[PDB]
């Protein structure tokens, strides 16, 4: 199926792990993105 | 980033900050040693804990909460508890005199010489926070040591910082269960002095939480620990959505600023509907519909309360676990239409919905049911001022042969304050009348 | 050559955004990577009305995310397409909104303003000429209200020869979440009429009635929302990125779509919505399409002008069509359709045919409607501010904020003079 | 309190059970000329001056039936049967049943 | 034509400033149209305005008064009610609708759209702070079809100016007919 | 002073102005 | 081209149109799947009269169901041809009838006739040029006669130009099970003989004694008697979809059979009806054909016209004949029984032969009948209503639903004018 409104079907199955982390940050004075080493939404793998 | 700092004051306070803790503890894994295992969440404090607990390079959850306590028992039985290591040994304050009921005991005679040692507690959590978005405060207006105590705090750390929220948590007094005579008194005292400066002020009743033990839950003897247990997971019910994400987030400023309409009055009720026993929930089934009526089922709320007799304001309902937004703005949409809920016209909207997917788990050697969809259900109705109408007269006949004044007037106080927050509460009768005349 | 660079504000737009853009890299075909895979010439064309180029083949999008939050934009960052957006666009405060409209419109948005104007000249400056730029928020969202209204009169001097386009949503009108939310409407199109020249007003229920009616699927994500208004407003930027005899510029579709200057709300009308049995229970034709194109049904943003009357119609047709088709139709939708209309003005229709057809379906549409049925609208939104401004509830904070009741009453008089200016011009 | 527009049925006691009619509704307005003042201090005290609904409100043998044909005598008898109980007349969810019926010759 | 015909009514007269209508052909418009002032307030208009300006009636203020003068607020937003005070106080030429008799000619135009010119305020960058420059006054004012007189400008200095130049502000302007 | 031209009334008036009214059965077809 | 559209109503029209449509199917060869199998070219072109084109060679029927018990329609699109109705076209209501004509004519049907038009015009807009509409409805059943008295007030005004064809079962005169069933039928027939131009009158004792005469199979299936009436409109449709020199428009037919507007009420005819042995102890020849074409036996609709006198009659022959057969038949038959027509007009037979002869017989024929027997049916009925309204039994719900009893007597009169014209005319 392609990605037409409607086909989209939601991986709706057993999800027990729902954690988050803080991607980013402030740190000193400063804005920017906190360590690059971030797991996701119930310990998520980023791209590559 | 987005984290708190809990208080509890009063050796009432305490084993109920024990148990939310020990709640706390679970649902993050956390060993009572205060380390992971060889798992890897550890670092300059920054995970789920990092607005709960502070895990720093030293690899220990240093929880962000600091007890105080002015008689050495309890306080030290924690300390020779399971998790104590957990725990910082002079963030567990004690006390080795009490105040005896004495609200100015604890406001007067020794909180002076302790505050100090406890605003160098806060400043050196403030100066090592970052995002420090309010308070919570566990306190308890009959306070032996919790009423006086906190008196003093509140009004210090209100002065010096007025810029951040600050949640407080108070047992509200039994309506017809009176432990101390002199615990009007001081509730009054209390009372008058929060209200110019308290922003969030929610109370519970012990009784009716037997109550309901034995009704769904079955049991007709149960203990703090189960006591502790409900409301334990009250307040994590609330730390959600900071613990968690949902369908969408709220902070406690949006609670703040949505839930209490005109200044003084902010004083809400909470209920929590999922709240059955574990075979009931065994062979019966669990949906929106149900829940939200048994939360506004008015036998369902915790506080000596007829919505029949009231009208409400504010509506707050919290959807923790796996819900939809179909039934829920449907189901919504019928108590819009229902004719018993009388909420005052004023406001065409009085809810504040907060969806969460996750569902709350349970306990081990718990009592609680297998919850998958939950609602904390924070309401604020005009059914209130029975219960301060029922302090009055309470506190008017002894006040008028001034029963135990000898000892306040004799340790130092006069009746004036006693005669200012009689009208205080009289302002408040009369004003919970005239906002009540729609 | 003419591009537009897009701003993402309030939550909600980081929702609607994130599904846009994949909408729109999946229909030009780039992998999440960024890699284009060359499939249709078109496309690769005309990727430089809306991206910009990287090394090794990326299109960078040349849109701006601005929020307060970082757990909306955390989420969206791990979402399918956050690598190909920019920490260098991500610009967001470190502040809590309360959804307070004061907040983001007097003290957060003082000190971001600054930086995201910075943002977007440098965007503005990375590209040549633009159309103008578009602008995904709420009306009722509460900081999208905020910063966008600060953002759009801060813009109206600095480009006041482009194309303001705005996109926000109506929330629902018999429920609402948030109690103060119509005061941060008010608040909002007070500044907006005065400075927005497109607006669409969008509703979610007649999404969740839509998702009942043709959807069929009982209980969507929020994101199956996102993703058929992703859809809606790809359909009017068809136009710009596709060939086809048909005349694409947003102006030269507001010149006839702007009789005068107040009018800037509008209604999307789109193509067919299918259901399990339809799929093969329906014979593709313009007829049956021009029916579902013109049904009661069909529309999404507020409700039926049945109550009222027609003022300005426009429908962009995307697929493998004919001028006669659609000149018979409406025909048709005329002798059928005719007095319905304003006698103000006759043959007030507005076609245009985007020859490519979308990814997935040939036979396709896309309709915007300006019609007399906003009346009821902010007729709905008078109420309730006459009865809670009627005694000022929750308005100590905005007191605090440094805010007066004095400018909610120009706000609510400058509504007044909207009613009787629809209500005065169609009766 | 308003009733919606157009997609009017989805919101119905077809869904609710509902066997007591929830409230009148209605969709129109005179337009409404006025600079809603503020006629509260800080708590909803009305100014002395503005006028309310003057504390009206603060905080079985009544039943459905059609007189159809039943001997006039005790007919009469059943209006009032019916009626004079504010009790059940009156609020609190609405508590008005209905009547019909035919007189007599 | 409780504002046109009650104008032209007037108009059909013609005296000058201080000799306004005399009281008693003054009644003789009470018989050209019968009005709506009952009969002993028939009888004390007629002589509770000629104790100004001459036993000449008072149309000057009688016609302008009963609807064109309102110096107060209202609860329903007359049409706009900013709150505004910067012009009307001072007021170096009080209220004198014979010699300001350019607001007998100016409020058909502001009934037929005091919105706009509402508006038309506003679009000038006046800040939503207070006045404005008068030259630029000056130019809003014809723009919008406000052919204003040289003359009636001398007056309108007067009436909406005491001692320097000033700007005007706008509602203090727009309350006048408002 | 130009007089504006009598507009010449080649039918028009009496029919392609009475002629566009008249084939219209609208106010009644979607729906009241 | 001129077109038909199909109305199902009340529950007694739930069989007929499947058993009317599955027949149209076998008829021109359609599988249940939907699928055409190409067989007969002629049923081929003509399919359009009554079906559209959907993809596949599918052809969707053009017909309308609405009805208010689920369970009714649930084992009707359980049915070998549920398939072939559009989920579209099934409309109902979330309500039980109670059988009540008030409820179903006043209170249900409020929320649902706009649906249903809607439907219907959709439809009406999918056709070009109808010829009008048919309706499968009972004047004695509850839902259908509250349901259809309210379409047809309605599809007058929209459509006064089309053929409004009604189809409506007589209760059986021993017993109506239903006892507020005349209270139903006097209602239905005031504004039926005001709307209509057709009306088909047909009742089931006889279908009950045609069972014990010529089927002679003891006990057959209600569907049975669906499938022998569906043959009946069958062949007055036949002429519609068949070549062959006859002219078929229900027009034409209509006013060859109407001579006064307030003559609605026919009564049918069909052709071989053959028993257990006699299928070959018949010679199938014209003159037994046009035997028993006219027999008192071979009547079915409501009663003997042997009571009364013959107005007008029609009789549509399907199958290869020619001008002679029918035409000395028809002078046999007037010379057979001169008198026994009305003086008032001679030579009252109106003949139109279908040369396409159905599948499974080839020496077909039907008629359609208007004579003098119509009295003895609501004479009947009248009797009836004077001792049941004599003293109002049952009344009190119908009150209840707003009803009063000056509906009755303006009602009744109606019909009682149409006794003294029916008696007037041939008396
Ligand atoms: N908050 C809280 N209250 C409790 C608990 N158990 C009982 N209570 C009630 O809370 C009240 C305790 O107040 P106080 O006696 O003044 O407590 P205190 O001020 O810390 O000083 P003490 O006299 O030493 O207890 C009692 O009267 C009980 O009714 C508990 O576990 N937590
Ligand atoms: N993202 C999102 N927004 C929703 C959804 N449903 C309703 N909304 C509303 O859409 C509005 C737009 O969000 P934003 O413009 O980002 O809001 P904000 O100004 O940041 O502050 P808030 O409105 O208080 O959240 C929100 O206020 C929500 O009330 C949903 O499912 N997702
Ligand atoms: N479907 C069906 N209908 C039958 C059958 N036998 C008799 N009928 C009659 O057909 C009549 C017409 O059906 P409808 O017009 O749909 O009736 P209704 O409006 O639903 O209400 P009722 O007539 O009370 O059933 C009914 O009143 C039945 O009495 C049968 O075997 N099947």
């Amino acid at each position: 199926l392609p990605f037409l409104p409607g086909n989209s079907f939601n991986r709706n199955i057993g999800k027990e792990r729902f954690h988050k982390s803080q991607h980013w940050g402030f740190c000193n004075n400063v804005r920017m993105l906190v360590s690059e080493n971030k797991p996701g939404v119930g310990g998520d793998l980023l791209y590559g | 980033m987005r984290e708190c700092i809990s208080i509890h004051v009063g050796q009432a306070g305490v084993q109920i900050g024990n148990a939310c803790w020990e709640l706390y503890c679970l649902e993050h894994g956390i060993q009572p040693d205060g380390q992971m295992p060889s798992d890897k969440t550890i670092g300059g404090g920054d995970d789920s804990f990092n607005t709960f607990f502070s895990e720093t390079g030293a690899g220990k959850h240093v929880p962000r909460a600091v007890f105080v306590d002015l008689e050495p028992t309890v306080v030290d039985e924690v300390r020779t508890g399971t998790y104590r290591q957990l725990f910082h040994p002079e963030q567990l304050i004690t006390g080795k005199e009490d105040a005896a009921n004495n609200y100015a005991r604890g406001h007067y005679t020794i909180g002076k010489e302790i505050v100090d040692l406890v605003l160098d507690r806060i400043r050196k959590l403030a100066d090592l926070c970052t995002g420090l978005q309010g308070f919570l405060i566990f306190h308890s207006f009959g306070g032996g040591t919790g009423s006086g105590f906190a008196s003093l705090l509140m009004e210090r750390l209100s002065v010096d910082y007025g810029k951040k929220s600050k949640l407080e948590f108070a047992i509200y007094p039994a309506p017809q269960v009176s432990t101390a005579v002199v615990e009007p008194y001081n509730s009054i005292l209390t009372t008058h002095t929060t209200l110019e400066h308290s922003d969030c002020a929610f109370m519970v009743d012990n009784e009716a939480i037997y109550d309901i033990c034995r009704r769904n839950l079955d049991i007709e003897r149960p203990t703090y620990t189960n006591l502790n247990r409900l409301i334990g997971q009250i307040v994590s019910s609330i730390t959600a959505s900071l613990r968690f994400d949902g369908a969408l987030n709220v902070d406690l400023t949006e609670f703040q600023t949505n839930l209490v309409p005109y200044p003084r009055i902010h004083f809400p009720l909470a209920t929590y509907a999922p709240v059955i026993s574990a075979e009931k929930a065994y062979h019966e089934q669990l949906s929106v519909a149900e829940i939200t009526n048994a939360c506004f089922e008015p036998a369902n709320q915790m506080v000596k309360c007829d919505p029949r007799h009231g009208k409400y304001m504010a509506c707050c309902m919290l959807y923790r676990g796996d819900v939809v937004p179909k039934d829920v703005n449907a189901a919504i949409a019928t108590i819009k239409t229902k004719r018993t809920i009388q909420f005052v016209d004023w406001c065409p909207t009085g809810f504040k919905v907060g969806i969460n997917y996750q569902p709350p788990t349970v306990v081990p050697g718990g009592d609680l049911a297998k919850v998958q969809r939950a609602v904390c259900m924070l309401s604020n109705t005009t059914a209130i001022a029975e219960a301060w109408a029922r302090l009055d007269h309470k506190f008017d006949l002894m006040y008028a042969k001034r029963a135990f004044v000898h000892w306040y007037v004799g340790e130092g106080m006069e009746e004036g304050e006693f005669s200012e927050a009689r009208e205080d509460l009289a302002a408040l009768e009369k004003d919970y009348e005239e906002v009540g005349v729609d | 050559m003419r591009e537009i660079v897009h701003l993402q504000a309030g939550q909600c737009g980081n929702q609607i955004g994130a599904k846009f853009w994949e909408v729109i890299s999946d229909e030009h075909g780039i992998d999440p990577t960024g890699t284009y895979h060359g499939d249709s010439d078109l496309q690769l064309e005309r990727i430089n009305v809306y991206y910009n180029e990287a090394t090794g083949g990326k299109y960078v999008p040349r849109a701006v995310l601005v929020d307060l939050e970082p757990g909306t934009m955390d989420s969206v960052r791990s979402g399918p397409f956050g690598q190909i957006f920019r920490p260098d666009n991500f610009v967001f405060g470190q502040s809590g909104a309360g959804n307070n409209w004061a907040k983001g419109h007097y003290t957060e948005g003082a000190e971001l303003v600054d930086s995201v104007l910075d943002v977007v000249r440098k965007e503005a400056e990375s590209c040549d000429c633009l159309q103008g730029f578009q602008l995904t928020h709420s009306l009722g969202g509460g900081t999208g209200s905020g910063m966008g209204t600060l953002l759009i009169s801060k813009i109206r001097e600095e480009y006041p020869d482009r194309i303001m386009n705005t996109f926000s949503v109506v929330p629902s009108p018999k429920v609402s979440d948030t109690v103060v939310e119509p005061y941060n409407a008010t608040l909002s199109v007070h500044q907006l009429v005065e400075n927005t020249d497109e607006t669409y007003c969008i509703d979610n229920e007649a999404l969740y009635d839509i998702c009942f009616r043709t959807l069929k699927l009982t209980t969507p994500t929020y994101g199956d929302l996102n993703h058929l208004v992703s859809a809606t407003m790809s359909g009017v930027t068809t136009c710009l990125r596709f060939p086809g005899q048909l005349n694409a510029d947003l102006r030269k579709l507001a010149v006839n779509m702007v009789p005068f200057p107040r009018l800037h709300f509008f209604m999307p009308g789109f193509a067919p919505l299918t259901s399990r049995g339809s799929q093969q229970y329906r014979a593709l034709t313009v007829p049956e399409l021009t029916q579902q194109m013109f049904d009661a049904k069909n529309m999404m943003a507020a409700c039926d002008p049945r109550h009222g009357r027609y003022l300005t119609v426009a429908a962009v047709f995307r697929g493998r069509m004919s001028m006669k088709e659609v000149d018979e139709q409406m025909l048709n939708v005329q002798n059928k359709n005719s007095s319905y209309f304003v006698e103000w003005i006759p043959n007030n229709v507005k076609t245009a045919v985007c020859d490519i057809p979308p990814r997935g379906l040939k036979m396709s549409a896309t309709f915007i409607g300006n019609s007399t049925a906003i009346q009821e609208l902010f007729k709905r939104i008078s109420e309730q501010f006459t009865a809670m401004f009627r005694r000022k509830a929750f308005l100590h904070w905005y007191t605090g904020e440094g805010m007066d009741e004095m400018e909610f009453t120009e706000a609510e008089s400058n509504m007044n003079d909207l009613v009787s200016e629809y209500q005065q011009y169609q009766d | 309190n308003y009733s919606a527009n157009q997609y009017e049925k989805a919101y119905l006691p077809t869904y609710l059970q509902n066997w007591s009619p929830a409230r009148p509704t209605k969709e129109k307005i005179a337009a409404h000329e006025g600079y809603t003042q503020i006629i509260a201090n800080d708590r909803g005290h009305l100014l002395p001056s503005v006028p309310r609904s003057k504390a009206s409100p603060w905080g079985i043998p009544p039943a459905k039936v059609t007189l159809t044909a039943r001997t006039t005598t005790a007919a009469d008898n059943l209006t009032k049967w019916i009626h004079k109980n504010p009790d059940l007349l009156n609020a609190c969810n609405g508590l008005r049943p209905e009547i019909s019926g035919k007189p007599f010759d | 034509g409780c504002w046109r015909e009650l104008l032209r009514e007037c108009k059909e007269k013609d005296t000058d400033k201080q000799g306004t209508i005399s009281a008693a052909e003054f009644l003789a418009l009470v018989e050209k149209f019968k009005l709506d002032i009952s009969r002993e307030e028939s009888q004390q208009l007629i002589v509770k305005y000629d104790l100004k300006n001459n036993g000449k009636f008072a149309y000057c203020d009688f016609i302008q008064s009963c609807v064109l003068l309102l110096k107060a607020k209202e609860t329903s937003l007359m049409r706009r009610m900013r709150i505004q005070n910067a012009d009307k106080m001072k007021e170096a030429g009080m209220e004198t609708p014979s010699f300001y008799s350019a607001l007998l000619r100016i409020q058909p135009k502001i009934v037929h759209c005091w919105r706009p010119m509402r508006r038309s305020f506003k679009t000038y960058d006046k800040n939503g702070t207070g006045l404005l420059s008068v030259a630029d006054f000056r130019k809003v004012l014809r723009q919008y079809s406000i052919n204003l007189s040289e003359e009636e400008f001398f007056h309108v200095l007067e009436y909406y100016d005491k001692s320097l130049s000033s700007k005007i502000s706008y509602n203090d302007f727009l309350r006048a007919f408002l | 002073e130009p007089p504006q031209h009598p507009r010449y009334t080649s039918l028009f008036r009496a029919t392609i102005k009475n002629d566009m009214k008249k084939f219209k059965t609208a106010m009644k077809t979607m729906g009241p």
